[PDB]
């Protein structure tokens, strides 16, 4: 009955995406139910892609340093862990990076396959001085939410964060019988568009409430 | 401690500006250990002095140099505090001025004031000078906050406060962990372990940075560079920073979104409810390095050898040893994992015995350093030792249930729940909160300053600004802190464009929704940005059966040796008042020192039978032996049943 | 069971919850009391979260008359000090006057704070959480939105400079030092009090460790007389609270007729204690461990109830340990003439008709003023405009107004004391 | 705190019997 | 000395030692109990008697 | 779990030996050391019904040691019921507690029958209740049962019974602090009332409807009560209904 | 359930007139129970049985 | 003294 | 992928049904989502029938009496506002009562059409004495949710088939963080709790379906 339309869509400097949707007409308080279910699913039950592991040539633990590299291993790990990627194949992938000499190593220097794509090729990773080589191999996997390390040789595990959606807001307005108009704003990290996170959240909710439709 | 009494542990009117009246310990050391004030100094005789500006005809002469003065000197003068307000040039404003004359507080005309204190923070110490809005706090909570600021833990990525006090850049330059350029030139080499700066026209200066070292309290003493290669640098500019500093200044905690409201019982009585963002965003995570030690000694049977030929162990537990019996740098060690493998020559080949060093229960992390010291290498080994191996193990700890969190205003708490960010209350823009604190703890503890900082911190986040408020800031107006906070919040509201940021009906409160149902709470609540710290200390302990004492055969005490909990005499009284007789008797004998009943009880529990009756505990027999050894003929007797028989002395020691 | 609950159609503070828990235990048992307490805990936790109770800076409401009250007090102080400077009063009378002035200003400000809270915003979070008895007092709201008041030196002397700011307005350097004095005093008090409390509890335990219940009855006719604990006109502990769990050593009788309320050897519950209080017996003779003649202990009839169970003590109960613990547990829980007197102000304008009836001897009061001291209890007679005066003086009172004077609205008339 | 309260006793641990 | 005063008075007003001792002890006991209870209740603490 | 697996180790060993295929004590100990999944199931089926005594470091009175039933929780901290904090004088700002476990059958019976926390209701020193709700519970109850003239949406409506009023509030038809009328037959205690009926109206029959300040009673002429309507707040209705449901069940 | 056991416990504490004596009886009963059962937990079964015997 | 020696205390469940 | 199982079902004497359902395994946070959404839809967005207006012969206002009838108009109105009916047609219906003489007037005395079913046939309405005649006309409509009001007396009808909904979320951890939803539904008898649950799930699926294929 209702018509869901996209009102505004932007793209921030870090290639994150914003989307505002108007949904109307709902029925006097169904706006709150729909909006809160969408917000909970968008913030909690969406699968994403994140860098789960990394091996930096020349080191074997997180509390080391590389000669000529401005950042310490733990800072490089904390920068790689926040690198946003979107995979197309449902398998882990390995991306390779090798930078030499005076350079500012960024996310553009990571070369995955043809399946994985870097959303922001301006993410800072490290600063290399003259004569210094940074060689890394990253492993990306699919998942949902925050995954803690469970403690395949010499790869430094990361506490992965598969959270493709970073902020959801909604407000129910009176669209006068009294009717409700839900306004839903989604901020994602750029892995997937706001419209595709709304679609995935709705699909999850429909699959969630389907078994209760006629079994009981 | 037993001789110090009430008089000594108090504040004496001569401590003004020389000893802080706030910073002390709590407990047996209260009033017996103090802290020097901010401007106080000790002269060559050994007396504490403090500085003053001279006042001539009501004019403060800041052109002349500070006149320092001892406690006896400033007894005949009328000295004004450092919070008195003066107009252009130096004249003191007002008609009545508080002064101190002969260790008393009076008020005088500002033409009969002799000296004025240099600063409003001249009376407190450095830790107490770092509390913003201090004059809105009680003194007990100010003490708590100042003491707890010195138990904060350096975090993975430190961050400056938004409502700092102005002494942060000075409290960090004396610890000698921040590197500043003494030279007005350019930076030519930056590295994780080295910085180099070339003078504009001059020699090169080079600095080496400490990396993941260890302090006395197992925290980390890292040092990181701030500048980049080929950067213009001025003299006195921060070049590197310590483990608790951001850019020059102290940074002990983090700025997080806070709301003051009760949750579903998780805020009850100082408990703290936080969000899961503080775990996966690596807020309030720290590095702790511990040191383990193993000693190769020389027994009468023979020496001890460090090797991987450990008895009763399989090759699945010797993976990470370095073919010399010692673990390798960069290895992940879990609980019970062998660190150094050692064998002792026992006397009874199949003769070596295993006493290799292993990680204690509940400890894990990476091995970062394995230092070896032997007499051959030219090291001062202990008298009877032949090899000292030291292993350093580092780990990253995240905030978790049971940890202590604190603020600068004396508000401590223990985390009791960590909610997923879709269960925490959220703002009218969709942002979930980071921490929810109970407001029931604010008015009964009179630490109102925490409600000011939050609000100013909120403005600081919204205006991309950082505020330096100095304590006792009300010498400029009637209510300076409230007016500044309200003006800053209004300015943030006008600059941001969002009207929900600040409301005129409820200034510090905005609407907050429920993440579980999506319905707003009945009334708006106070939200802001709060600067919270994570405190040190590993306290969880449990025991079933372990080592026992030598004389009394009672369980040892201490976490590091599988120790038991003491059942004092107050607990015995509590059990006596309940009418409990079997719990008490089981505690006193079978579970402590009934040398034969312990094994019987354990065997009955393991086999599933009933626990047999106890006997006489060993401490009683020890006491009887000691009393006999004191030339006392004390003994235990069994009464005679029939008439013409003598009472028979009972032999306990059998 | 079988006792239907009453529909409490009223506000529920801590006292009402405690009363409900006590009623539930008395009528339903200890596991329904546990269930009720858990249900109330759940309900309170839920609706303290739905309420959104919070704390702000504007939630700390200071009455708008604080400035004028402080101005009036300071004007009085200036008059007092000008009198002192001119030699009209001595130094300890200036000190007494300024101390009494600031203590009366503090009491008035506290009253105004409470009235402002109960009148403008009765659902204020601070007022709601202090008045309901959850987390707060009145000496703490006073220091948050009122006035800190007069403090003391590290030696005990009252500093004549009061603290005229709250924690909302912010103290000065001088008021912070004066507050830190008492803060330290309290900290050291707690540190040094803990050892004394423990020592007292240990001594109590050893003095009375052998007091165990061994007998059922020693068969006596002795006991003491229980009566309410009163401070003269006022009572401090009612007789019903002092008569709970005791055993009567003689049959009590209503003082209006021959209706018996208890026989000899009968334990008293809450209902019987309330009935005795209601009927105004004022004295009940009960058995006691003080007067029981048993074998190196007390008996079950002389002891009475065990208060943790609301029943007669069991056999072999260590009541000495319980007594020692009960006395020792609150061990760690252990300004001048204000409202302990009463100023009498006449809100009328009329001539004075005192004459020479009462015994008025000239007197110099604790301040610098001169008045008339009276010891003969006499009813004040004054032409109070429309109608005369019915004011009653007390022995030792101090009257300021003499004959041939003109009293105005709310002018000071007398002072009555309430009971080197 | 004294040294004598940190030294274990010689014997067979109840567990090892 | 209050005990001694009471004992001396009662050992005459009554004349028997046993009852004089009982009455003196009773009065001193009442004084002690009342004083302790008053001290405790001054701070607002309640304990049974 | 970390504390429980060490405190109840002999019992876990016994149940592994008896109810499973574990042969000897050494095998059970190595299974516990390796943190087998079966270990936690055995521990969970061991500690149920096994009282455990909790004590706070200053034990000033006999309520400083109380028996509880363990529930395995994940963490390093002991979860304490908020209603026993005043008995222990414990707050959650760094306080620690000691846990003891009785061994013999007599000890467990004594802990359950004498020292159990659900049986310590009255203070042994004064007889007054000691498990009364405090702090946030008191604030929530006070807010629920208070009167708010500002928000009285749906005031004056009549309801069949307490459940009807609660359902109306749950939907949102009537505000929390609205003054409504509910048909409640029973004893009613209303502060600020008057024993004198405000208005007495006799209809065209032997029936008088006395209207008090908070009540409306219809009584037969020289007869008994026929109905009683209480003027109250849905929050008070919720409070009293919770108390009645707890007592009846 | 736990609540059921708590109600049965309270039921046995009353009508016994001696909490200590009835705790001793529960201990004895549970001991005999486990002994003649090794051939639910003993104390629990003991309380259930004693409650069901109080009719 | 039953506490010091290690016997059932003569109070409570150890009364007789 | 979970399984809903009705753990318990009851039919209270007042013909009000009760049911409890266990839904598991659910991911962490989904128990609260499902429980709250189901509760809101069940309690606010299900259709039902209730007496909307009533006309009584001999009275004209809520505060009026009827000779020979123990109750007054207000008591009868409150006893009829909780009368549970279930209509088989979307058209408003009219029922007629005309009991007379000594009698206890219950729900069975109402002469509704064939399309209206009274769930509780013995639901106390009034008590008539000797020589008393109660003439009553009841109107039944189709609506959703409790609906207060501002010839026929207008009533605050309760259209809700579902009377009460509670939910709890447990932890069904075997060995991640799984949740389990326990949902208790009390219905007035016009619908079984499984039919109410089915209709609520159908409403939720219909709400979330269009948000899937386009945006
Ligand atoms: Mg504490
Ligand atoms: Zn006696």
């Amino acid at each position: 009955t209702f018509q869901v339309e996209c009102v505004e869509s932007r793209t921030e400097a870090d290639q994150g995406q914003y989307g505002r949707f108007s949904i109307e007409p709902l029925a006097r308080g169904q706006g709150t139910t729909v909006g809160n279910a969408l917000r909970r699913v968008l913030l909690s039950n969406l699968e994403g892609t994140a860098v789960t592991a990394v091996r930096i040539g020349g080191v074997n633990h997180e509390f080391a340093t590389i000669p000529g590299v401005r950042e310490d291993v733990l800072d490089i790990l904390l920068n790689v862990r926040e690198l946003v990627v979107h995979a197309h194949s449902p398998q882990p992938q390995i991306g390779r990076l090798r930078v030499v000499g005076p350079a500012t190593v960024t996310a553009a220097d990571v070369d995955f396959g043809p399946e994985v794509e870097v959303i922001n090729p301006n993410h800072y990773i490290a600063s290399l001085s003259e004569g210094a080589t940074l060689e890394m191999e990253l492993k990306v996997e699919w998942g949902t939410g925050y995954r803690a390390i469970d403690r395949a040789l010499d790869f430094l595990q990361l506490d992965a964060v598969f959270m493709p959606v970073r902020r959801v807001n909604y407000s129910v307005e009176d669209a006068r019988t009294a009717i409700d108009r839900l306004v839903l704003e989604v901020w994602t990290n750029g892995s997937l568009s706001p419209q595709e996170a709304l679609s995935q959240a709705a699909s999850c909710l429909v699959a969630l409430f389907e078994p209760l439709k006629n079994v009981s | 401690r037993e001789r110090a009494g009430f008089a000594v542990r108090d504040i004496h009117p001569s401590h003004y500006g020389r000893i802080c009246p706030i910073e002390t310990p709590e407990g047996p050391n209260a009033g017996l250990i103090g802290s020097l004030a901010t401007h106080a100094r000790v002269n060559d005789y050994g007396f504490i002095e403090t500085p003053f500006w001279r006042v001539e005809e009501g004019r403060v002469r800041k052109d002349l140099a500070p006149v320092y003065m001892t406690a006896d000197q400033e007894d005949d003068l009328r000295v004004a505090p450092g919070d008195v307000a003066t107009d252009d040039a130096g004249y003191i404003l007002g008609t009545t001025i508080p002064v101190r004359y002969r260790q008393d507080f009076t008020t005088t005309t500002p033409e009969r004031v002799d000296y004025v204190a240099l600063s409003p923070v001249q009376i407190i110490s450095v830790a107490t000078s770092l509390i913003p809005f201090l004059e809105h706090d009680d003194a007990n909570r100010a003490l708590m906050g100042s003491n707890m600021q010195r138990q904060a833990v350096p975090l993975l990525r430190p961050e400056r406060p938004l409502v700092g006090t102005g002494l942060e850049p000075q409290a960090a330059r004396d610890s000698g962990m921040v590197i500043t350029s003494p030279v007005d030139g350019t930076i030519s080499y930056v590295d994780a372990t080295h910085i180099e700066v070339t003078a504009d026209t001059g020699e090169k200066y080079g600095y080496a940075l400490q990396k993941y070292q260890r302090s006395n309290q197992d925290t980390c003493l890292n040092q990181r560079p701030i500048v980049f290669e080929g950067d213009r640098v001025q003299r006195g500019q921060v070049i590197a920073d310590g483990s608790a500093t951001e850019k020059g200044e102290l940074a002990l905690g983090q700025n997080i979104l806070v709301a003051y409201m009760p949750w579903e019982g998780y805020n009850y009585e100082d408990a703290i409810l936080i969000s899961e963002r503080l775990v996966y965003d690596d807020v309030y995570t720290s590095i702790h390095i511990e040191k383990f030690e193993i000693e190769a000694r020389q027994t009468k049977l023979g020496p001890e050898e460090i090797t991987r030929e450990i008895p009763n162990v399989g090759e699945d537990a010797l993976r990470q040893l370095d073919e010399n019996g010692i673990i390798r740098v960069g290895a992940w060690v879990e609980s019970g994992d062998i660190l150094v493998g050692k064998v002792t020559p026992k006397g009874e080949a199949r003769d070596v015995r295993d006493n290799s060093l292993r990680v204690p229960n509940g400890e894990k992390g990476r091995v970062v350093d394995v230092r070896l010291f032997t007499r051959e290498q030219g090291d001062e080994l202990p008298p009877g030792a032949n090899m000292v191996v030291r292993v350093y193990v580092a780990q990253k700890r995240k905030i978790q249930v049971g940890d202590k969190m604190a603020g600068r205003h004396g508000n401590k708490g223990i985390i009791s729940r960590i909610l997923p960010c879709e269960d925490m209350p959220y703002l009218p823009d969709g942002t979930p909160l980071d921490i929810v604190l109970n407001p029931l703890g604010v008015p009964s503890r009179m630490n109102v300053g925490q409600v000011f900082e939050c609000m100013l911190g909120w403005a600081g986040q919204l205006l991309d600004a950082r505020f330096k408020v100095t304590p006792f800031d009300e010498m400029y107006g009637a209510e300076a802190s409230r007016l500044t906070v309200n003006a800053k919040l209004s300015e943030a509201r006008e600059q941001t464009g969002q009207p929900w940021v600040f409301s005129d009906d409820e200034p510090g409160k905005i609407q907050v929704y429920d993440g579980r149902t999506g319905e707003p709470f009945d009334r708006p609540v106070t939200v802001g940005r709060a600067y919270m710290l994570k405190l040190v200390h590993d306290k969880i302990h449990a025991r079933s059966t372990g080592p026992y004492s030598l004389v009394t055969q009672q369980p040892l005490g201490g976490k590091a040796q599988q120790g038991g909990q003491r059942f004092g005499e107050m607990e015995v009284w509590a059990l006596e008042a309940y009418g409990a007789a079997y719990i008490l008797q089981e505690l006193l004998t079978v579970k402590s020192d009934d040398m034969q009943g312990r094994n019987e009880a354990l065997n009955a529990i393991v086999k599933g039978k009933a626990i047999p009756r106890p006997g006489t505990p060993e401490s009683f027999k020890v006491l009887m032996r000691e009393l006999q050894s004191l030339c006392l003929d004390i003994a235990v007797y069994k009464a005679s049943t029939e008439d013409y028989e003598e009472d028979k002395e009972v032999d306990l020691m059998a | 069971a079988k006792s239907a609950p009453i529909f409490r159609n009223r506000v529920i503070d801590k006292k009402q919850l405690k009363k409900l828990i006590g009623w539930t235990f008395a009528h339903y048992g200890t596991a329904k009391t546990a269930v009720v307490a858990d249900d109330l805990k759940a309900l309170g936790f839920r609706y303290a979260t739905r309420a959104g109770v919070s704390i702000s800076i504007d939630d700390l409401k200071v009455p708008g008359s604080k400035a004028e009250l402080l101005e009036s007090a300071e004007k009085r102080i200036q008059e007092t000090e000008d009198r002192y400077t001119r030699g009209e009063i001595t130094e300890v009378e200036r000190f007494q006057k300024v101390i009494d002035t600031w203590a009366n200003t503090n009491d008035e400000l506290t009253d105004r704070v409470v009235k402002n809270f109960r009148e403008s915003d009765p659902l204020n979070s601070v007022y709601m959480m202090a008045f309901s008895g959850a987390r707060g007092n009145i000496s703490q709201v006073r220091q948050l939105v009122g006035m800190r008041g007069l403090m003391a030196n590290p030696q005990g002397e009252i500093i004549d400079l009061p603290i005229k700011t709250n924690f909302r307005e912010g103290l000065t350097v001088t008021e912070y030092i004066i507050s830190s004095y008492g803060a330290r005093k309290g900290l050291v008090d707690t540190a040094l009090r803990t050892a004394d409390s423990g020592y007292l509890t240990r001594r109590l335990v050893d003095v009375s460790q052998d007091v165990i219940i061994h007998e059922v009855d020693c068969g006596t006719s002795r006991g003491l007389f229980v009566e309410a604990m009163t401070d003269g006109d006022r009572i401090l502990i009612p007789i019903s609270q002092r008569l709970l769990g005791r055993v009567t050593a003689e049959a009590v009788l209503d003082p209006s007729t021959d209706e018996v309320l208890a026989e000899a050897g009968q334990d008293i519950n809450e209902d019987l204690a309330n009935r005795i209080e209601k009927a105004g017996i004022k004295k009940v003779k009960v058995r006691s461990p003080l007067t029981c003649e048993a074998a190196r202990s007390v008996c079950q009839k002389c002891y009475g109830w065990s208060l943790a169970h609301a029943q007669m003590v069991d056999m072999g109960e260590a009541v000495g340990i319980i007594a020692a613990q009960s006395i020792g547990e609150p061990g760690t829980q252990l300004v001048f003439t204000g409202e302990t007197a009463r100023l009498l102000r006449a809100p009328v304008a009329g001539t004075i008709k005192l004459g020479k009836k009462a015994r008025t001897r000239p007197y110099r009061t604790r301040h610098g003023e001169e008045a008339l001291l009276a010891e003969a209890n006499f009813d004040l007679v004054l032409e109070g405009k429309g109608r005369k005066e019915t004011f009653a003086i007390l022995q030792g009172s101090t009257i300021f107004v003499q004959d041939g004077d003109k009293v105005a609205a709310e002018a000071i008339l007398a002072e009555v004391p309430v009971s080197k | 705190s004294r040294l004598g309260d940190f030294i274990e006793a010689d014997g067979e641990t109840p567990e090892d019997e | 000395d209050l005990l001694e005063i009471y004992y001396d008075y009662f050992r005459e007003q009554l004349g028997e030692d046993y009852e004089a001792a009982l009455e003196s002890l009773r009065r001193v006991q009442a004084l002690l109990v009342n004083e302790v209870q008053s001290v405790y209740q001054s701070q607002g603490i309640d304990i049974s008697d | 779990r970390e504390m429980a697996i060490e405190l109840f180790q002999p019992f876990v060993i016994h149940r592994l030996i008896k109810n499973h295929s574990i042969n000897n004590i050494k095998q059970a100990k190595k299974l516990i050391q390796k943190n087998d999944p079966l270990i936690w199931d055995v521990l969970e089926e061991v500690i149920e019904g096994h009282p455990v005594m909790l004590n706070r470091a200053p034990t000033l009175h006999r309520l400083g040691i109380q028996a509880f039933e363990p529930i395995l929780v994940e963490g390093r901290a002991i979860q304490l019921h908020p209603l026993v904090c005043p008995a222990f004088n414990a707050d959650f700002d760094g306080d620690q507690m000691a846990v003891h476990v009785p061994l013999s059958i007599e000890a467990q019976a004594e802990a359950r029958m004498l020292m159990l926390a659900s049986g310590n209701i009255l203070s042994p020193a004064t007889g007054q209740p000691i498990v009364t709700p405090s702090q946030d519970m008191v604030l929530g109850c006070y807010y629920l049962t208070a009167e708010n003239p500002g928000a009285q949406k749906g005031a004056g409506r009549y309801f069949a019974n307490l459940e009807d009023a609660i359902r109306a509030f749950e939907q949102g038809s009537v505000d929390l602090h609205a003054w409504v009328w509910v048909r409640f037959d029973g004893e009613v205690e209303s502060e600020g009332e008057s024993d004198e009926p405000e208005s007495v109206v006799a209809a065209d029959d032997g029936t008088v409807t006395k209207t008090y300040r908070f009540r409306r009673i219809r009584e037969t002429e020289d007869g008994q009560r026929l109905s009683q309507y209480v003027k109250t707040t849905p929050g008070r209705i919720l409070f009293n209904n919770t108390v009645q449901t707890a007592l009846i069940h | 359930d736990s609540q059921d056991l708590l109600f049965k416990a309270e039921s046995l504490i009353v009508n016994s007139t001696n909490r200590y004596h009835v705790t001793l009886q529960i201990a004895r009963r549970a001991k005999q129970a486990r002994y003649e059962e090794m051939e639910i937990k003993p104390v629990l079964r003991a309380i259930l049985e004693m409650s069901d015997e109080l009719n | 003294e039953n506490v010091i020696i290690g016997r059932l205390i003569p109070a409570g469940t150890g009364f007789k």
